């Protein structure tokens, strides 16, 4: 019932910078306040408990301080490891109650995305659907807009996209572009071209394959 | 120092009752100092905290939750779990299980578990199970890519490994997208060397545990 | 109806003992940066909200008790008694407790560990041949694993029983990992006993005791124990607030239901 705001929601710093964190309770809780780290796909690991004290296995560039209604996460030069979503606690009184988060993100140079396209298997045509793939790897930032044209029509609406949390190591994204056809429509048309903008690719690149060929 | 592995449906009819277990590894649930925790965070939501159990007995409750859970430990198993009466949609989560350790120098009691396993889904729907069908990526300056696809399933999640977890380096699993079907989809990717493509194996596996579904697809050139 | 304060504590006519960093709990114990109040007294000890303890991790199971009982007897008097602790190593240190650069431990607390490869059992017992009641401040070790345990102590489960001719506690440890307090998942739990003249202090344990290195002197009065932030300032007035002093011509006040001295009546 104790509510904790945590602040900002949302930051990003380049790598080997000082990241600050900030959780507020709405009461006085002493130092009955932890902080948690969670990783895309890994279990919540306690960083800091009781305010200050540093858990095994966590790097000393993390210290927490502060009491009563202020506390601090620091996270002192940033790695593309840090990659998370921190979470303060307290354990003041029941329920325990926890910050609604905050998504550290790795600011990092350009890289341009590598483009591929798969044509639909011939398997999944038997099913009345083709579904033609647009693969975006390890690129930075996250905008990467793809564009759809098939015999140099765009397309639109019949395509959806699936971006990966931010890379562990090289902080960079990839992206997976679907366009859905069925197959009647599929077969009665003959280019079809992923067409990718981004801010690592001085001019738009166009990845393409030609049905039955 | 221990081991924290949840189980449990997928997928709960609403108004029906959701059964979790976590199985512990490393220690026994009948020690006198450690409690078993449930939290959950519902999709793009905070985390909510469940409850707490202690072996002698002593349980707290989220007063949110307290009139329709309950939580036990099995000793014989080796095993704790969690039972939440009557669900609806808002009981859609990640559930996570989790170990304390009693220390009221620093906390209060079962207030700060510390060793948490990686959580389950669980979607509280009407719709009923379906696998996957999985369809190769097949591959096209040194550099190739491939992956596989693996289309209309329910619930979430799929798993995928590539040649059974030994190709890892270089794969992408991409978040599951919702069809306008009410149906999931996603595709796994890896990158490998084109003067690969004519002579080595690589197959991924795609596993569906609510449909019970396990699928081999296996990748090469048109 | 008294409604203001000067929102500061005058230092007299009353013996304030500003705590600063410390609380009383952990200037009893020893906590080396609470040292400085060896043997201090005070009609009032004041207790700041910045106060943080930087020794062993450890909790006390009648906390407020013994700062309640150790607040009234206003003094931290304490006379070092000569226990004789055969067959085990003496002032044992930890990187939680650091004095200067080197491990360290509560100066009043001794944790006796093995010696060699054993471990006795200690029965050790301190006759109060005076005429006032002796506080013993003494604690239980609990080794986060049972390899921690047995290295310590030999034994594979400690015990600690402390008694006089009037009271007997026994505490079992309770062995395994709690989250890091400067580095460790161990812990100590903080237990008391008092001896009453003509009465005897035993102590018998094979494991995992902290031991106590003497007795703080016991007294009765009108000391006491507060709360407060309130900076302390030279000037008189007899009743004292956790705002502040407040004046007391008036029969209420209003600014607090904690006080100590002649005060007006809370209303
Ligand atoms: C221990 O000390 C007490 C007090 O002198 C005594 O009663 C007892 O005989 C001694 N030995 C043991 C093993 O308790």
């Amino acid at each position: 019932d104790i509510v904790m705001t945590q602040s900002p929601s949302s930051l990003s710093a380049s790598i080997g910078d000082r990241v600050t964190i900030t959780c507020r309770p709405s009461q006085n809780i002493r130092s009955f306040l932890n902080w948690f780290q969670h990783k895309p796909g890994k279990a919540p690991k306690l960083l800091i408990y009781a305010a200050s004290n540093l858990q095994s296995g966590v790097p000393s560039r993390f210290s927490g301080s502060g009491s009563g209604t202020e506390f601090t996460l620091t996270i002192r030069s940033l790695q593309p490891e840090d990659f998370a979503t921190y979470y303060c606690q307290q354990s003041y009184n029941t329920p325990p109650t926890f910050g609604q988060g905050t998504k550290v993100e790795i600011k990092r140079t350009v890289a341009a995305p590598s483009v591929f396209i798969f044509p639909p298997s011939d398997e999944q045509l038997k099913s009345g659907t083709a579904s033609v793939v647009c693969l975006l790897n390890n690129f930075y930032p996250r905008e990467a807009k793809v564009q759809w044209k098939v015999d140099n029509a765009l397309q639109s609406g019949n395509s959806q996209e699936s971006v990966t949390e931010q890379d562990s190591k090289d902080s960079t994204y990839s992206l997976s572009s679907t366009l859905t056809l069925s197959k009647a429509d599929y077969e009665k048309h003959k280019v079809y071209a992923c067409e990718v903008t981004h801010q690592g690719l001085s001019s738009p690149v166009t990845k393409s394959f030609n049905r039955g060929e | 120092q221990v081991q924290l592995e949840e189980s449990g449906p997928g997928l709960v009819k609403p108004s029906e009752t959701l059964s979790l277990t976590c199985s512990v590894s490393g220690v026994s649930v009948t020690s006198d100092i450690y409690y078993w925790t449930w939290i959950r965070q519902p999709p793009g939501k905070g985390l909510e905290w469940i409850g707490y159990i202690f072996y002698n007995g002593d349980t707290n409750y989220n007063p949110s939750l307290k009139s329709r859970v309950t939580m036990s430990i099995d000793t014989s198993k080796n095993e704790f779990s969690l039972r939440l009466t009557s669900v609806t949609a808002a009981d859609t989560a990640v559930y996570f299980c989790a170990r304390g350790t009693e220390d009221l120098g620093y906390c209060s009691s079962g207030s700060c578990p510390n060793h948490w396993g990686q959580g389950t889904l669980v979607t509280v729907s009407s719709a009923s199970t379906k696998g996957p069908s999985v369809f190769p990526l097949a591959p096209s300056g040194g550099t190739a890519a491939l992956g596989c696809l693996v289309k209309d399933y329910f619930p979430e999640p799929v798993t995928v490994s590539w040649n059974s977890g030994a190709l890892t380096s270089g794969v992408h699993t991409f978040p599951a997208v919702l069809q306008s079907s009410g149906l999931y989809s996603l595709s796994s990717v890896v990158t490998v060397p084109s003067s690969s493509l004519g002579t080595q194996t690589y197959i991924c596996n795609v596993n569906h545990k609510p449909s019970n579904t396990k699928v081999d697809k296996r990748v090469e050139p048109k | 109806v008294q409604s203001s304060s000067t929102g500061k504590i005058c230092n007299n006519p009353h013996r304030i003992l500003d705590g600063i960093d410390c609380t009383l709990i952990d200037a009893l114990l020893g906590d080396p940066h609470c040292d400085v109040f060896q043997n201090e007294t005070w009609d009032l000890f004041v207790e700041r909200s910045k106060a943080f303890s930087n020794c062993y991790p450890y909790d006390v199971p009648d906390y407020a008790s013994l700062r309640s009982l150790v607040a009234s007897s206003g003094t931290l008097e304490f006379i070092t008694e000569g226990f004789t602790w055969t067959g085990v190593t003496q002032n044992g240190g930890s990187n939680a407790c650091k004095r200067g650069p080197g491990s360290g431990f509560f100066s009043r607390l001794n944790w006796l560990t093995k010696s060699g490869s054993t471990y006795p059992v200690l029965n050790v017992t301190m006759p109060n041949n005076d005429n006032f009641d002796k506080l013993y401040i003494w604690g239980v070790h609990h080794p986060s694993t049972n390899q921690e345990q047995t290295s310590l102590y030999v034994q594979a489960s400690g015990r600690v029983t402390v008694s006089t001719r009037r009271s007997q506690q026994t505490i079992i440890p309770n062995i395994g990992s709690r989250p890091w307090v400067r580095g460790l998942s161990s812990r100590i739990s903080i237990y008391w006993t008092i001896v009453k003249p003509g009465d005897v202090l035993v102590i018998n344990s094979n494991g995992n005791l902290i031991a106590p290195r003497g007795y703080f002197k016991m007294r009765t009065g009108k000391s006491s124990i507060m709360r407060s932030d309130a900076p302390i300032d030279t000037c008189i007035s007899e009743c004292i607030t956790p705002n502040g002093s407040i004046p007391n011509d008036k029969p209420f006040q209003n600014v607090n239901k904690i006080t100590y001295g002649a005060c007006p009546k809370y209303v």
